[PDB]
């Protein structure tokens, strides 16, 4: 998964899924634990992958 | 991962052989009957919430100890993980049904699942029961004759049952 | 192996989602294209010996020098290996035809091709000549779509060699 | 949006490779299935007004308490918003049919659906009932494969709701 | 990422109305010539390295200074980068061809290219000439009526020309 | 679970350093706030049965339709599960009062709440009404700092549901 | 990120002097009413979904073009982004209220928010109006005297209004 | 991670019940004595360099073989690792003193420490001796009457001793 | 600058949530412990010169060789820098007392302390003995929790220097 | 980042010919003074803490404002950043001196160094003065011939002065 600066919603959500599956070691992260602000910053381009 | 075609090809390569005429006939039959397979996969996909909800209701009706304090689906987190597990297994069974091969269950869905459950302490008999209940609730939507041209799909039902039973037997 | 069904399943699985209409339509296209591809593979299998012998002789025609003593194309063993290699290429092309994807060629011939050819001092131009041959005769062995799938796979192998 | 062609090209680009048979076959399946999808789009667009009114009536039949005062459905403004939302769903189902992908539904309905519904205290069962009515009435005036496509897209929307 | 279908849908949703019967007719037309488009994409793909080699040979036989030391493509790695750029742009042109839309080329290939070449000192004129040379070679390969059923496909040639010209315009 | 003490210790631990004055002051505030919080927990423990019955009846009063045949409030098992769930929320609220942190609620209730209410089709508004009733009743069971501690944990749970 | 104590220490240090008697008086005054400020922060926190719901209802009543097709809150994705932004800004105003300083409101939340909105086409006037409506609901909730000990809090109301107006001015 | 409160809550959840009045009384007494507990933790934290220095001096006076060539603390990197380890263990003993529970000490410090030391060739008897000497130095500092209010803190002394003893037993 | 309130807001912000009972109780403890801390800051501020001159004399007593010619502490400028450094340390200790955290100490003293002392060959033991003198004087200049606060901050400074 | 030999090679390839005999003689002379240059670099490296200490003492003696609160070398954090910057500059000077190139200096830090100082607000002229003081200490160390055999090193001293001037001029 490579996520550029411009991307679509499907590419973004799939990249998020891949990131959470690897970086959290295939452990379940519930909807309450998911970082919304960090996802927003990545969506805007303020931070890279 | 393998589908049926790549599995036949891999079994032919170990022989240093081209695919035989009987193998090509079997693969032509598989593809020619593929529209029914697509209908079955769509049946699993479109009714997945219903399948999981029905199986969960039955599972926690038979086994109240899973949802008691101390049970392994007790708090919201454990129950949520249980529902994630059921959805994942059903999704992978649909993958296998599309592929005509169980290689994606062996390589992905069940690759280290028994060990996961054993280390966590999850009762694998209840997991196998959940998969059996999902099989029971999925056969109904597979056999639903509405919205599809009528035909003989007994082979698809048997294949889906083998995938569900493979998952259940690899858990327990 | 990277085939239509396999990439469908892998892309859906990487996003943790079921198979939707897009992927089912891709699968439908594969299942419909199976008939031309499978009978093209049938035709290529039935004519393997003639194709391989013609390919070996075409390589010896476009590269006369290799036939002389002291270099690669000389000796019974070297030419038996030429025939075996060309049979390998034809076998994995028929495999790809049947599997409806470049998977078998990608995983069996193309992965590690340059390193192996470099290590054993094997010219990719020999195999390109053999595959151009096989292309020419698969033109007349096949008609309609079957010719089309066979030539996509042969040209994929040629492009991998160049 | 996520169509067959877009998924094809995205997968090809992700490996940095050209478009080959394992992708052209998927695109071929899309082009084959285009005709039923466009026909279903015409059928769903022509009957849109009756579909929307009947869906709203189905929602009010299945959830009568909503009409009582102090509930979400009381008042002409709320019911106009109900008709507008059912029209939105129907319009994006037609778009998804045309594009042969869940892309319109995902981008315009599914993405942010749960948070939006929770914030405004919208019950997804209302929309599930409306889409079930639309599915039932799609059982009529659609025949064969076009009905299959419409039902698949509607079931995608329903599965996303629940 | 967008195609003709998604572009039309985006316009319709901007207006807030359904697609119109004229739009549905146009999209059905587009999908009816889909096999034509698949053959064009296969002509671009199967003959890509021949196209790149011919364009490179012509470009260096024309712009001789690049070969010579001190020229842009002189160092052996810079020749490698030259051919890599040509291959990438041809790949994205074939992408835009199959998609039937142009802006997918503009998004991930052309928005960041002009200032990149300017910072690197590469003459954009030579890059545009290389793109036009690939356009001519791919035009020859697309027009090739052998191996395929004979039919009128002037629209495909026009669309491929538009993609090549747009790429050249964005670079230069 | 995430308490004042546990966040203090985890902060010092992730920083690889001893506990300094700031963290001792945080702990001191926790140890002081414990007296009202434990008093509130004891009061809520005494009146748990009355509170659960009242909350269930408030849920049925505000949503009269659920008890109708064919909906989630019909049957003795469903209402028993209602009483069980209200008991769960009250128990974990008293746990969070004793622990001086939202840890019991976050770990045992809030983590997974949305997925579970969505799967089993439980309306969060039922639980919000029950918790609002319990809020009102503890307004009459407690006073002073006990009241504000209990209210803060109760409406932490409420905002978790909404 | 600063609070009132840290800001005071910073001003003292830039001169290089110990804190003055007046400064320590003011800081002890802030500290004695800090328990009064905790209730204001708790009022903001405990009613945040209600505040955001009221603000959203009134905002989309006032400006219906946003929720109409073509508006910047039209699809579900954009509406969810709008409610999330309201959530974020109210969160940071609560942080500013507890800290006694607006440093957190400016350093993290509003560093480049106007540029983000301008580049995305978000009408910053609409966002400032959403902030004002959130401020109105927040005032309605801070002044409730139920479950609190009655006392003077005009300082806290003024300071909260200042934080809300500072956020609104930053966006607009 | 746990403290006395979270531990009691977890046990009650396993039982499925509310915290009993006796448990609430125990936790009330704990929170009542928390000020003394903070004094003890500060005694550990403020005097930590002295504790480690005294333990190291006594340890290497007792076991000269540890600082000779071939000893396990011979070069500076090994001596630094020794002193670092001593500080880490003292720091987790202070954390466990604050929490009232040894869960953090077990989970973080003593998790696989015996096997780590065995695989390194570190004499675990000498590590346990070092932990005992830190216990002695600490016990001198926690019993200090200066700068506190005189009172009975024998429970704290015993609890800290248990933490040190549990560390030394886990290591050896 | 990392204080109780700053740590509170940092935790809440990093988890992307509102301030709840855990953070509010930590802030409550900060506010309750404010008054002894500001008391200690006032007491240490009134006694600027007594403490600083006594500390300089204490350093020159513990290390008599420093005052001799050819050593770091010979010269009126060096003496004035003694007073300036001890005054800086006392000033930041009072800042930390005011802010209820080592934040001022870490930002203005502890960060960059060791490299600066290396570069200018300033022995940390000089400052440690000065700070111990300050501690002994503060033992009687203050009583109770104000003395406890002052001692906690002076010992943090010392352990940073040791 | 290129060396004097690589500068000669780059110029030769830009002109497209082989290395000129005069150029070859110049590089032979560089190799002949290589041991000169290595003694110079050893003088820089071994005396680096002394050079930086002396330069800092002189710089803060002649510029007391940096010391004062509100100054730029205040507090320890900014003093450490000051000394670290001096260290990096002296390191880069030694790198360039060994290399025989000044472009290796300008491409190494000096591109971003000035505008970084500007964004911070650090006075660039004071950094130039610090570099000059480091130059003076470096000179008084390279002229030092104790335990080093005696001979002319005018080229080394001139080139070291040139590199120090280049650093102090590109910073300011
Ligand atoms: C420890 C934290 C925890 C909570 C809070 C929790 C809630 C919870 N309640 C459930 C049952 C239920 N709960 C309710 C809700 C009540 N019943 C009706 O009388 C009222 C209208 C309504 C008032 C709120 C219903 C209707 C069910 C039946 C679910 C079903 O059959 O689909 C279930 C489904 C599993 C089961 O069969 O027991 C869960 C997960 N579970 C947990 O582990
Ligand atoms: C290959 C695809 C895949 C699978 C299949 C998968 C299963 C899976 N289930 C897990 C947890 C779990 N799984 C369950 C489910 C069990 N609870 C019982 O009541 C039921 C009978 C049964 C389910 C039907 C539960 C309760 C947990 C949580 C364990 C815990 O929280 O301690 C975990 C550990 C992650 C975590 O605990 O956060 C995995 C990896 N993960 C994957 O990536
Ligand atoms: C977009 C995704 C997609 C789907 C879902 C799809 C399904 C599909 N179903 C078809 C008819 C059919 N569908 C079925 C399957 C049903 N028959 C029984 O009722 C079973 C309960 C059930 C399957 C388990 C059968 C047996 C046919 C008859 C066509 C044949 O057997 O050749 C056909 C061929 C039309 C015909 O010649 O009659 C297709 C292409 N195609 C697609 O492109
Ligand atoms: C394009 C995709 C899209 C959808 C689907 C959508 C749904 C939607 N419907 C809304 C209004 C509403 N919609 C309804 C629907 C109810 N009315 C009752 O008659 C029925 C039982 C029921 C419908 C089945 C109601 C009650 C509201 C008012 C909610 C409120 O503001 O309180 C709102 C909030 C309007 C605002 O900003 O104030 C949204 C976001 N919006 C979108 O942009
Ligand atoms: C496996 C990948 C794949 C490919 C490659 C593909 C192309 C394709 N080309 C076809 C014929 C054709 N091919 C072309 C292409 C044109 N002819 C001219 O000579 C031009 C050089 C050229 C412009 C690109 C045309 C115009 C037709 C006839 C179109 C028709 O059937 O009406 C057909 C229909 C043949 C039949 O069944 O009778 C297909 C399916 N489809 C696929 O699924
Ligand atoms: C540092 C804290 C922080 C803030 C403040 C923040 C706000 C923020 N809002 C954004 C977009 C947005 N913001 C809004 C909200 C506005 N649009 C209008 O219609 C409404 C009047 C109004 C809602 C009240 C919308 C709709 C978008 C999406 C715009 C688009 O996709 O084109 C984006 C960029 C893309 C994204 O993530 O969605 C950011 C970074 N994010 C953060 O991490
Ligand atoms: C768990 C976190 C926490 C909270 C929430 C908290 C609040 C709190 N509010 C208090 C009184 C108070 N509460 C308020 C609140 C104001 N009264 C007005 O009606 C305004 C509407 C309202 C502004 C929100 C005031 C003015 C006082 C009196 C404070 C004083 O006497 O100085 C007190 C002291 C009661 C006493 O000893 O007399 C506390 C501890 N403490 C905590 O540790
Ligand atoms: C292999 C590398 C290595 C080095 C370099 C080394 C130095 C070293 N010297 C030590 C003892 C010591 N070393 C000295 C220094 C000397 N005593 C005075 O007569 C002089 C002024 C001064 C020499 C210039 C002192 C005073 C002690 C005793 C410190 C104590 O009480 O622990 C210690 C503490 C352990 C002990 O021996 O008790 C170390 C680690 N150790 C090593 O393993
Ligand atoms: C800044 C962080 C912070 C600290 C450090 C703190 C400690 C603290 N210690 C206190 C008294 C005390 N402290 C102690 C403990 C000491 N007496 C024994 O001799 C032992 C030697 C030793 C413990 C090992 C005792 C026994 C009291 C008397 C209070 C009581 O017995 O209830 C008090 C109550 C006021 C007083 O009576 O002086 C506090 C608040 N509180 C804080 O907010
Ligand atoms: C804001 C925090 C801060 C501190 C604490 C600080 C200490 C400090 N003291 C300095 C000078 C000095 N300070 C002393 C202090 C010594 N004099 C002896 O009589 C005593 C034994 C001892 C006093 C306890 C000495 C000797 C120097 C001269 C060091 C030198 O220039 O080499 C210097 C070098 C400044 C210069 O060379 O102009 C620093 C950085 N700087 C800071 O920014
Ligand atoms: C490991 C680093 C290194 C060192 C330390 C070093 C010393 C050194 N200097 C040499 C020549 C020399 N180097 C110098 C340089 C000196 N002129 C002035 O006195 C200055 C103090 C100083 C330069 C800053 C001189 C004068 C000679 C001898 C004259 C000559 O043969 O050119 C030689 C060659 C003579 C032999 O080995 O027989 C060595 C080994 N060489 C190295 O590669």
């Amino acid at each position: 998964i490579n996520l550029r600066a411009p991307f679509t919603s499907e590419e973004f959500q799939g990249a998020l899924y891949a990131i959470y599956r690897h970086i959290f070691g295939n452990t379940y992260v519930m909807e309450s634990e998911r970082p919304t602000t960090a996802e927003s910053q990545l969506k805007d381009g303020r931070i890279t992958v | 991962m393998n589908d049926v075609f790549t599995r036949a090809i891999a079994q032919a390569d170990l022989k240093g052989s081209f695919l035989l005429e009987s193998d090509l006939d079997k693969l032509a039959s598989f593809a020619k009957e593929g529209v029914k397979r697509l209908d079955a996969v769509a049946a699993l996909t479109n009714n997945a919430p219903a399948i999981i909800s029905d199986a969960a209701h039955k599972l926690f009706a038979e086994q109240q100890e899973l949802i008691q304090p101390g049970g392994n689906a007790y708090p919201h987190r454990r129950m949520a993980a249980c529902l994630r597990d059921m959805e994942i297994i059903l999704r992978y069974v649909s993958y296998a049904l599309l592929a005509g091969d169980a290689s994606v269950l062996d390589d992905r869905c069940l690759n280290g699942l028994r060990e996961t459950y054993n280390a966590l302490g999850t009762p694998t008999q209840s997991v196998a029961r959940a998969v059996q209940l999902m099989k029971d609730a999925a056969m109904v939507h597979l056999k639903s004759t509405a919205n599809v041209t009528v035909g003989d799909c007994s082979s698809l039902y048997s294949e889906a049952a083998t995938y569900f039973d493979k998952a259940a037997a690899s858990i327990a | 192996s990277r085939t239509v069904i396999t990439e469908v399943i892998a892309t859906a699985d990487s996003q943790g989602r079921f198979l939707n209409s897009t992927e089912l339509q891709a699968a439908f296209g594969r299942f419909e294209r199976a008939v031309p591809a499978i009978e093209a593979a049938r035709a290529l299998t039935k004519n393997q010996d003639a194709l391989v012998k013609g390919a070996v002789q075409a390589v010896f025609k476009k590269f006369p020098y290799v036939t002389q003593p002291g270099e690669k194309g000389y000796g019974d063993s070297n030419q038996a290996k030429c025939a075996r290699d060309i049979g390998y290429y034809l076998r994995f092309i028929t495999y790809s035809l049947v599997a409806s994807g470049t998977g078998p060629l990608d995983d069996y011939v193309i992965a590690g091709l340059r390193e192996v050819n470099r290590a054993f001092n094997l010219n990719p131009l020999w195999y390109i000549e053999a595959l151009n041959y096989i292309k020419g005769e698969t033109g007349k062995l096949l008609s309609g779509q079957s010719k089309t799938e066979a030539l996509l796979y042969i040209d994929h192998a040629i492009n991998a060699l160049s």
